[PDB]
Order: structure tokens, then sequence, then C-alpha cells
């Protein structure tokens, strides 16, 4: 995250970090006790699937409070639509080996309907998107958890505000812009697969997932988000699924 | 009339057959005789903040 704050512990309660051998990889963000959302491009560099970690209750990455919940990532399920190394359908669907126990900093963020999310949170104009990833561009990544609040712009407008930079993806309708284009505050690749969370009449909900985007808070380029809108009813079938053996898994995309 | 500034709901929202619409809750919330409002039902319900609402 730059241009953000340090997101009071607590604050940011669905939050996950995601660890592969003990390293820093991700962000994902909880919708229940044994469900996390991610974005699929996290696993494309995946070889020890057995590996994987999840960290809720998580802040400050030097010091451990008790208030860390760490489960193994027992499935990723990823749309049968995601190609590797590209950046459409940028999503994943991770089940915990065990649930997660709800406490004041373990909380889920709420997965919301299609139909309120695409008529309704769309058009929320601020929402805020987390991680401890880099502070700046080139720069070091954070210790304490990090919060930026990001204005939601529609892709016609984040075609027309952007600098036309060469063999730059298409910005398709399973994603949208978020952010600023003075190259102060933006989301960046350590943030990937973490939560852009939108506020409605008191209560905070998935909209976006931290994808993609040029370089780190480029001049003249927005953030890169994945429409959650678009995978409800996909994630909502696949949470009614009995596990599979196996860690990856592809599932139809729609 | 859902469309239209959430139908009057604090959360989700069905249109039927007619003039008719039903406002509806995420699970761990339930809905008030108002027929628009959520109320928790749970200590840890999604998208509430705990050391935020128990301040
Ligand atoms: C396509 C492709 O490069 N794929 C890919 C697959 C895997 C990996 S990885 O293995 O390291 C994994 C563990 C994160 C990576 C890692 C390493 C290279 C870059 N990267 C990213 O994740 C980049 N992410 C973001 C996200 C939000 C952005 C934003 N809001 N603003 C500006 C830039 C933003 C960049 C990114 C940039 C451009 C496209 C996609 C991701 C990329
Ligand atoms: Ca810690």
């Amino acid at each position: 995250i730059v241009g953000g704050k340090v997101c009071p512990k607590g604050e940011c309660p669905w939050q996950v970090l995601l660890l592969v051998n003990g390293a820093q990889l991700c962000g994902g963000t909880l919708i229940n006790t044994i469900w996390v959302v991610s974005a699929a491009h996290c696993f494309d560099k995946i070889k020890n699937w057995r590996n994987l970690i999840a960290v809720l209750g998580e802040h400050d990455l030097s010091e451990h409070d008790g208030d860390e919940q760490s489960r193994r990532v027992a499935q990723v399920i990823i749309p049968s639509t995601y190609v590797p190394g590209t950046t459409n359908h940028d999503i994943a669907l991770l089940r915990l080996h065990q649930p997660v126990v709800l406490t004041d900093h373990v909380v889920p963020l709420c997965l919301p309907e299609r139909t309120f999310s695409e008529r309704t949170l769309a058009f929320v104009r601020f929402s805020l998107v987390s991680g401890w990833g880099q502070l700046l561009d080139r720069g070091a990544t954070a210790l304490e958890l990090m919060v930026l609040n990001v204005p939601r712009l529609m892709t016609q407008d984040c075609l027309q505000q952007s600098r036309k930079v060469g063999d730059s993806p298409n910005i398709t309708e399973y994603m949208f812009c978020a952010g600023y284009s003075d190259g102060s505050k933006d989301s960046c690749k350590g943030d990937s697969g973490g939560p852009h969370a939108t506020h409605y009449r008191g209560t905070w909900y998935l909209t976006g997932i931290v994808s993609w985007g040029q370089g780190c808070a480029t001049v003249g380029h927005f953030g890169v988000y994945t429409r959650v809108s678009q995978y409800i009813e996909w994630l909502q079938k696949l949470m009614r699924s009995e596990p599979r053996p196996g860690v990856l898994l592809r599932a139809p995309f729609p | 009339i859902c469309v239209n500034e959430n139908g009057g709901c604090e959360q989700y929202c069905s249109d039927h057959t007619g003039t008719k619409r039903s406002c509806r809750c995420h699970e761990g919330y339930s809905l008030l005789a108002d027929g628009v409002s959520c109320t928790p039902t749970v200590e840890y319900p999604c998208g509430k903040i705990p050391i935020l609402e128990k301040r």
C-alpha cells in the first residue's frame, strides 16, 4: 500500500496474510470461518502446495501477540477461465484445513449478493484496500498492516484518464479501476489477493480483490481489482461443495 | 423498486410480482419489523468491526 495509513489493530479483521514456506506471498479476505477469497495469480509460481498458510488476526509481522490464527490451506479453487501469466478472472477461493475461531480480531467480510453488489455497492465512491505489501515503488514492504481509501472509477473513464502505455492488458467486465493517477496512492504486488472493502449502511462487503496494474503507484495509472460481483454464484456453489483430494482444483466458469 | 435506493433495504432486496418488495439480510442477521433494517443475531456478524462496535 502506497500513500495509506496503518490499519489500527483489529480494524481490518477480515484481512488474511498468505504465507508459503513462512514467507510473505499475498493477502486474502475471510468471508466465513472456513473460506478465504484471494487472487489466482498468487499461486502461479507455487510448487510446494502443502506449505501454504493463511494467517488471520495478524497486524505486526515482527511480533506475535496471541491474536493470530494460522491454518493450512486445504484447497485452492481457481476458475477454468483463469490463464496463468495473464490478468483476467483473477480470483481464488481457499478452504482452510480447520475453521478459524471468530474473535474481536478475526471477523469475516460480508460476501454480497450479485444484485446488491451491482445495483448498489458499485456506486459507493470510496472503498478500503489493505495489505503488508510495498510502501513505495521499488521500496520495502510493510511490517504493520496498512489501509488506503480509493475512489472507484468507471471503465470508460479509466481508459480515458490513463496514459496509453503499449503491451498493457485490457480492462474487462471481470475487473474495475480504483485509486489515483498522480502516483501518490495505490496498492502494489505485495497487497495482491487482498480486499477492496465497501461500506454501506454500517456494514462492509467484498467488492474487489488487489489484482494488477502498472509497476507500483505509477503516474497516469490506476489500480485494477477483480469485479467480485461476477463470481458470487460461482463462490457460493463451491462453498456448498464437498472437498476433493488435492490442493489445486480448477472449477468451471461460469 | 430494488434498483432505486436499494429499495429502502439496509442489505438485500428482492422484487416480486407487482409493486411488492422484500428486504433480506446476510446470514447472522435478522430483519426488523420495519422490513428494511437488519440486526445481528450473532456475536461476530460479517462486516462489523468489534473494537469499533463495542465503542
Ligand atoms: C501477469 C503477471 O505479472 N503475473 C503475476 C503472477 C504472479 C506473481 S507472484 O508470483 O509474485 C505472486 C506471489 C504475487 C506476480 C507478481 C510479480 C510481478 C508483479 N506481480 C504482481 O503480483 C503484480 N500485482 C499488482 C497488483 C496491484 C497493482 C496496483 N494496484 N497498482 C500497481 C501495480 C499492481 C500490481 C502484477 C502486475 C501485473 C500483472 C499481474 C500482477 C505477477
Ligand atoms: Ca503479529
